[PDB]
């Protein structure tokens, strides 16, 4: 049986750790909600 | 039981000890998570029970107690924050500029931050503090890392 516990508030934090890139990828979404890369 | 607006961990005692399976957003008395986290199964919140209300395997979304309430969208230009809630680790805002998932039915925003699967359901926020989508459904790229779509539902 699954259960839930509060983890925090939903707020934008200023001066948060800025990381990660912005890639443009060709994808396909199937009837099972699964993505796959197209080339 | 606990219906306070905020981010929550989705846990289970079926495996060894307590295992985090995902994360979800409580907003307006509705619990919003990704379908693959609960599989549409009922949830427990202390002594209270959360029964599913709306679900969809292709969208990979699910709501509890009421209809989907999150309606904010990524604007295509601004940086966003993933409020990552990783297993056994404290909640954390990670700012990023999302990429694009180009599909046959249109484009979607995409966060390129890699996290364990138990992070699934973590909200992606805009500068106003509004939930623009959920983290947990994307792809594994050439280098093995995960790039998740910004998955948002529809408010009726
Ligand atoms: O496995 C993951 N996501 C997932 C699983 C099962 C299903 C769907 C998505 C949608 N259809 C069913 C996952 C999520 C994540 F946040 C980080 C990850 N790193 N490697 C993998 C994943």
């Amino acid at each position: 049986d699954m259960y839930i516990e509060r983890a925090g508030d939903i707020t934008w934090e200023k001066d948060a750790e800025v990381t990660g890139n912005s890639p443009r990828l060709d994808v396909a979404l199937d009837e099972s909600g699964d993505f796959s890369l197209v080339e | 039981g606990e219906t306070t607006d905020g981010v929550y961990r989705v846990m289970t005692r079926r495996l060894l000890g307590s295992t985090q399976v995902g994360v979800g957003v409580m907003q307006e008395g509705v619990f919003h998570t990704m379908w693959h986290v609960t599989k549409g199964a009922a949830l427990r919140s202390g002594e209270g029970r959360l029964d599913p209300y709306w679900g969809d395997v292709k969208q990979d979304l699910v709501s509890y107690c009421g209809p989907w309430k999150l309606d904010a969208a990524w604007d295509g230009l601004s940086e966003v924050q993933l409020l990552a809630v990783p297993p056994g680790e404290r909640a954390k805002n990670i700012q990023t500029l999302p990429g694009i998932f180009k599909t046959k039915d249109g484009d979607i925003g995409a966060v390129a931050l890699d996290y364990p699967a138990g992070t699934s359901g973590s909200p992606i926020l805009d500068k106003c503090g509004r939930v623009i989508g959920l983290y947990g459904n994307g792809v594994v790229i050439k280098n093995g890392s995960y790039v998740s779509a910004i998955t948002q539902g529809k408010r009726e």
